[PDB]
């Protein structure tokens, strides 16, 4: 499992998971708060 | 020392015993340094002398029927002429400030240029009431005590006026007419819950 | 060793003998903002100032508000006292704030200079003889002289405990004011009114029922 | 008001634009039934359009002659006429998140720099240390200002490589 | 405004401030400023023809500016 | 004629006392007067800026008669 | 050193102890260079002298009743003649520029050619108040302090005029009439959000 976690800790896998999390957060934010143009 | 302000408490170790009016009252230790103690001593003596003159003047002007101490500069608020002992004075506020400022600045400059002299004597003591230094210290105790009482009295004058509105003599007669009904507790601002 | 989380790894910077000398040391620093000793000292001063300021403000909000509920006083709400006090006043809010900023800037500048150099305010011939009393004690943020007129800081046995009652209470006051703001934007009433409304029905009047503190519910 | 613009709540072109969008959506909706998925989707889009226009007019935005909103970038005008929510508050929000990400990355680099093989820590991310620094980066402006005051934020001239001039 | 009086006064005034006021300063700055022609003159302070022409040019420009401004009636 | 200035003196006499600019403009007269590429670069920079200034000023402030009506021009 | 501008802060090393008005106030470190500090001394003394004369003149004209300092050159812009102490002056604006320019050019030229002299003496001291250099130290401090105060006063004159529209005495009378209600925080120009 140590090798599997080390593989999941590589730059492309970490980048994929992080961008998926960030994109999902932004998408859900725009979903529950439609059309935010100002504060 | 003249005594102890708080019985059972030891006087501070930085207050000289030969100082006039030494009661050992210094819980804040403001006169810890000897340089500050000398300046504060001269300041206290001058404050007491001015307070004595102010209290005597306020009491005299109010007992002579020339208005209270608060209505003294009222003639220059709406336009009028000052009257000393019922005699008219032709000087306005603009000219009074000039002469008073010039004279006070000259006198205070001459006094401060000596290096902080508290008891000058000489020209200011023509009757020679302090010719011998043995009895000079006793009268100094009376002077500083009267000055402390005068400062407290002036503070009381200002406070009672701001709390009620009447003058010192008018407040004394009111308190003597109704002691339980006219005091610092019946003014309405000292105790808000009552 | 008292801790804010039993079993959590206490930071090394909070375990030094100097850091443990501060009052209310519970090893709480998840962001590591006190690693630098200079930063820790500055933040300790900031925490003390915030504690005293928050205590005075929360007291001035809670006590007159509690007396208003009874027949002792008629002080308005803390969020409305400014307008009421400036209505029948002797000066506008701008002039008052200007005088306030000047008077507060002078003393805060003196306090800043004493923080930069401890005891530096006692420079001879600088404050008309009052400079001697402007030198604080050995600990920064705990001055004597004109401050502390009762002299309750001379007894060391209670000193270490006295400071514990000053920081902790202040911390509570800091959260209190925070609540005062949050409640203002959540119920629209005062703190005493919110307390009474909660005591009337605690099982249905709280932050989970106003619809503002829990939008997903 | 500012720069000859009018508020969106009182602009005729703004209302005409909203009516144009609702008209084309309603026209597209008339070709379907009433209890079908495309009709519900179109009605949801129309409700979203109404809410968006109402929210933009409610926010006090300034519209132009084209019926579209305008942003106020001047700090004085924004704080003086109630337009700080357009470009001021989001500016500080981006500054906080930008410095947040930058400080987290800088802390991770400086932490792995003293190790035996920093290149391995660069291609293979140390998730526990990175997560700890990501959670600790909330105090980035305070830590950055304290670093700048101590003189440890920058590197000396003699320790940086330069060209032979 | 008389043009002769203004021009004569302006030229004479600037020639006077150039010969009795700013002569030493100009000579000291010209020395430190460091095929040519040396213009020898019998003036005790070395006020050659070049300085006279320069100061007279400045005086005439200032006098004509004064005359023009007063001519505009403003 | 004796009167006037020397560009070398003005250049060498323009160094701030704080040392912010180092030696200031000392030796700039020799490195410019002896380098034709420096003079050509300065001339081209000023010429290009003036050309842009000409374009902007001529379209905004038409100097020739019946030039604004000619859109192609 | 006359005093400390920041009580408890070390004075800058580039500032001499015997300099008049040496309070150690230089956060920008402008006087660090010895040559620059030499020019700044005479520059400050000259500025203080000019500002003292200017403030005295601006106060005297309004105290006597001939308008403010801003209304003083208003005669040359729209058909007027200068009046000094209530006496008519037969000089147009063009004649004043020539006379003042020649006189100031001669005076400043001699002063500049002297070599940065700050205390000339002799013909400039007919009363001989600074004959001995031992007693000039206590008198130079007064000059630099009054000069700095007058510089601040003139700057305040310009600022209050540009922010209110009234002269220096007019701003003083209004402030004495309503201190809390009429100050810089109530003009609407100084602090915009107040
Ligand atoms: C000439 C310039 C000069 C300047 C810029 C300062 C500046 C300062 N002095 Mg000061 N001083 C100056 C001259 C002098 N001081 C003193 C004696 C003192 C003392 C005794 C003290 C100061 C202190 C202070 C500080 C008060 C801060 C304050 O009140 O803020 C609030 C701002 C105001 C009250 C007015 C602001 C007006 C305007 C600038 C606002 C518009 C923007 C401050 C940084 C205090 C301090 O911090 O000591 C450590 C202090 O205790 N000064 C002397 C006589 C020795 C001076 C002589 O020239
Ligand atoms: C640098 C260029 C730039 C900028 C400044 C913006 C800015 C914006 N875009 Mg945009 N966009 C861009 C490029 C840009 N975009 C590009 C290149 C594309 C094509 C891919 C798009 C496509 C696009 C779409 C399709 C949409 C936007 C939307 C928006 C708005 C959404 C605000 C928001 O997300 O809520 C707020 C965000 C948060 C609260 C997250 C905060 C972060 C953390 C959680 C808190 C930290 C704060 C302290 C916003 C003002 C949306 C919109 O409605 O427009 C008005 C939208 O629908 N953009
Ligand atoms: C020389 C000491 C002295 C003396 C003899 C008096 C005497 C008097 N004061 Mg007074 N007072 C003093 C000091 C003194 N005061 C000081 C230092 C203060 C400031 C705290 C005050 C503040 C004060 C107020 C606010 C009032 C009086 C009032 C009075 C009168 C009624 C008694 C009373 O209620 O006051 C109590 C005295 C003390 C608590 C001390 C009385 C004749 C009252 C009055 O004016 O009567 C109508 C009243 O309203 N005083
Ligand atoms: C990034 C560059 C930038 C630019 C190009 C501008 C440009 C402008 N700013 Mg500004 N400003 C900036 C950055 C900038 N600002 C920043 C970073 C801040 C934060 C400190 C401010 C805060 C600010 C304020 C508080 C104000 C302006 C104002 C203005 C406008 C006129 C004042 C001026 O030009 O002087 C430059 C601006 C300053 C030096 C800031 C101080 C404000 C000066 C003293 C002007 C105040 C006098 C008065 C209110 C002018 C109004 C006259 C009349 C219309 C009533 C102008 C369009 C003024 C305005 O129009 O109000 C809506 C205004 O009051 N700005
Ligand atoms: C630790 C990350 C980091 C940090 C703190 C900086 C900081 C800086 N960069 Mg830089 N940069 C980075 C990564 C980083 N960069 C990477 C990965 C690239 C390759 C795409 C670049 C390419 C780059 C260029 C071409 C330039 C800069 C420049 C600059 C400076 C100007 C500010 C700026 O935002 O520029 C812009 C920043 C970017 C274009 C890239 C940002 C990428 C992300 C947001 C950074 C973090 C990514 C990383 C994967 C996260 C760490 C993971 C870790 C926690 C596990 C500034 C000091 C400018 C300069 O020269 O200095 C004046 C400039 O021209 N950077
Ligand atoms: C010689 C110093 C001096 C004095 C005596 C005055 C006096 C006065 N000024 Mg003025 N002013 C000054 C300097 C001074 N000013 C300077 C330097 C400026 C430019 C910043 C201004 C700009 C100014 C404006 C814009 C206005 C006035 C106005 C006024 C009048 C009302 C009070 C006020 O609000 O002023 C406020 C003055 C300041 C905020 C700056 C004062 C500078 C220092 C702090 C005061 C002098 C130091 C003092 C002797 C000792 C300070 C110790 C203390 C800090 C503990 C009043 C008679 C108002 C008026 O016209 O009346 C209606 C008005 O609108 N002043
Ligand atoms: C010692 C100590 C130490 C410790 O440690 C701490 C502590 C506690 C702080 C302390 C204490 C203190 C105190 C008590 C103080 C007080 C003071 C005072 C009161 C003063 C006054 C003082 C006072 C004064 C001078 C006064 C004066 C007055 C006068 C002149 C008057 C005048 C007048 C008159 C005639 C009348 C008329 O009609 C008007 C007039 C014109 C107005
Ligand atoms: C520790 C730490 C560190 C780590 O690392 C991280 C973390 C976690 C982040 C942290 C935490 C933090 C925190 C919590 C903070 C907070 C603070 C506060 C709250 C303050 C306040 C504070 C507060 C304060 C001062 C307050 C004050 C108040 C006042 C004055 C008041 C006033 C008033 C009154 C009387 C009345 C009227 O009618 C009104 C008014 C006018 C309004
Ligand atoms: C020291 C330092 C150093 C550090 O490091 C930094 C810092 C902080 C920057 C600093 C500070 C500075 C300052 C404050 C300055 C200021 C100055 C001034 C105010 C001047 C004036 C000055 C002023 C002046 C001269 C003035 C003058 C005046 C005059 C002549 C007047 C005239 C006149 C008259 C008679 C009247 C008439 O009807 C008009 C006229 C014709 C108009
Ligand atoms: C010998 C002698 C002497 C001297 C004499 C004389 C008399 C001299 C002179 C001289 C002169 C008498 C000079 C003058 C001059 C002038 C000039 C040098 C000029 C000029 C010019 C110009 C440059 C102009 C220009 C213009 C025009 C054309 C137009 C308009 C504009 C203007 C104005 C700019 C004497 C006796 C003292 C002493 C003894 C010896
Ligand atoms: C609003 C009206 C008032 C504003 C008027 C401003 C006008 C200023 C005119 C400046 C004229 C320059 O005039 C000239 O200055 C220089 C520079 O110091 C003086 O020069 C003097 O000091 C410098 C050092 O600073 C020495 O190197 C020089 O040898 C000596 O003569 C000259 O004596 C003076 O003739
Ligand atoms: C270098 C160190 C800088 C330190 C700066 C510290 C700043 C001190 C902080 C002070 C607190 C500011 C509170 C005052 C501002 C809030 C007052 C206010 O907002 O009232 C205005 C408004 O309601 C009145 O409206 P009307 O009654 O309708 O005119
Ligand atoms: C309002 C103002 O502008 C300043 C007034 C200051 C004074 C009188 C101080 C004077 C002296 C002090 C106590 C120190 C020693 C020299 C002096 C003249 C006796």
């Amino acid at each position: 499992m140590k090798d599997f976690t080390t593989y999941l800790s590589t730059a492309p896998v970490i980048a994929t998971i992080w961008f998926t999390f960030t994109a999902g957060l932004l998408i859900e934010i725009n979903r529950y708060f439609p059309d935010p143009l100002v504060f | 020392k003249a005594g102890n302000w708080l019985p059972g408490s030891d006087a501070p170790a930085w207050l000289p015993d030969d100082l006039p009016g030494n009661y050992g009252f210094d819980p804040l230790s403001l006169g810890k340094e000897p340089a500050s103690l000398k300046r504060f001593t001269e300041s206290e003596v001058i404050h007491g002398r001015w307070a004595m003159l102010g209290v005597a003047g306020s009491l005299a002007v109010e007992l002579l029927g020339y208005g209270n101490w608060y209505d003294a500069p009222l003639w220059a608020v709406n336009g009028g002429k000052a009257t000393w002992f019922g005699i008219e004075v032709p000087f306005d506020l603009n000219a009074l400030l000039a002469f008073e400022f010039v004279a006070m600045a000259a006198a205070e400059g001459q006094r401060g240029d000596a290096g902080g002299v508290v008891y000058p004597g000489g020209a200011f003591d023509p009757l020679g009431f302090a010719k011998d230094s043995s009895k000079s210290g006793e009268l100094k105790l009376k002077e500083i005590k009267n000055g402390r009482l005068a400062m407290v009295a002036f503070l009381g004058f200002v406070a009672q006026h701001a709390a009620t509105g009447k003058g010192p003599i008018a407040a004394l007669g009111e308190h003597l007419a109704n002691p339980w009904g006219a005091n610092f507790a019946t003014n309405g601002i000292s105790v808000p819950f009552f | 060793r008292q801790s804010w989380l039993p079993g959590s790894q206490i930071p090394a910077h909070l375990d030094t003998p100097a850091a443990q000398a501060l009052a209310g040391n519970f090893g709480f620093d998840p962001l590591g903002l006190g690693k630098d000793p200079v930063a820790l000292r500055w933040y300790q001063q900031a925490e003390l100032i915030h504690c005293r300021t928050a205590m005075a403000g929360v007291a001035g909000i809670l006590i007159p508000g509690l007396l208003t509920k009874a027949g002792a006083l008629n002080v308005p709400e803390w969020y409305d006292a400014g307008k009421v006090a400036i209505e029948n006043s002797f000066a506008p809010w701008g002039s008052l704030l200007a005088v306030q900023l000047f008077l507060c800037g002078f003393v805060e500048a003196k306090r800043w200079q004493d923080i930069r150099k401890p005891g530096s305010q006692g420079e001879p011939g600088s404050f008309l003889g009052f400079e001697a009393s402007l030198k604080g004690t050995s600990e920064l943020g705990y001055p004597g002289g004109p401050f502390d007129p009762l002299g309750l800081s001379k007894e060391a046995d209670k000193w270490a405990d006295w400071k514990l009652k000053e920081v902790k209470n202040g911390r509570l006051a800091m959260l209190a004011f925070l609540g005062f703001v949050a409640q203002k934007y959540a119920t629209g009433a005062g703190p005493v009114d919110n307390l009474a409304a909660h005591l009337k029905d605690p099982w249905h009047v709280n932050y989970a029922t106003n619809g503002v503190s829990l939008p997903f519910l | 008001d500012i720069a000859g613009l009018t508020p969106c709540s009182e602009s005729k072109a703004y209302a005409k634009l909203e009516k144009k969008e609702l008209k084309t959506l309603e026209k597209r909706l008339k070709q379907y039934e009433a209890d079908s998925a495309p009709a519900v989707a179109l009605k949801a889009t129309m409700e979203r359009t109404k809410a968006r226009f109402a929210n933009y007019a409610k926010a006090g935005l300034l519209c132009g002659n084209d019926g579209l909103p305008h942003l106020i970038a001047d700090p004085g005008l924004a704080l003086k006429y109630g337009h700080a929510g357009e470009v001021f508050i989001p500016t500080f929000g981006f500054l906080y998140v930008a410095g947040y990400i930058g400080y987290v990355g800088r802390q991770y680099l400086i932490a792995v720099k003293g190790e035996a093989k920093p290149t391995d820590k660069e291609i293979i991310i140390d998730v526990p240390l990175a997560t700890k620094l990501a959670w600790q980066g909330a105090g980035w402006p305070l830590a950055a200002v304290q670093e700048l005051q101590r003189g440890t934020l920058l590197e000396k001239e003699e320790n940086i490589t330069v060209s032979p001039r | 405004l008389d043009p002769q009086i203004v021009i004569s006064g302006s030229t004479a005034a600037f020639l006077a401030i150039g010969r009795f006021v700013f002569l030493g300063y100009q000579r000291r700055e010209a020395n430190f400023d460091s095929n040519s022609t040396i213009f020898a003159t019998n003036d005790p302070a070395g006020f050659n023809i070049i300085d006279v022409a320069g100061w007279g040019a400045l005086g005439h420009a200032v006098g004509f500016a004064v005359l023009a401004i007063n001519s505009l009636q403003g | 004629f004796g009167i006037g200035h020397r560009m070398q003196a003005i250049l060498e006499a323009h160094t701030p006392p704080s040392g912010s600019l180092g030696a200031g403009h000392k030796g700039l007269f020799d490195t410019v007067n002896n380098s034709l590429h420096f003079q050509l670069g300065l001339a081209l920079a000023s010429v290009g800026t003036i050309t842009s200034l000409v374009a902007q000023h001529m379209y905004s402030l038409p100097p020739y008669a019946f030039q604004a009506i000619d859109f192609t021009t």
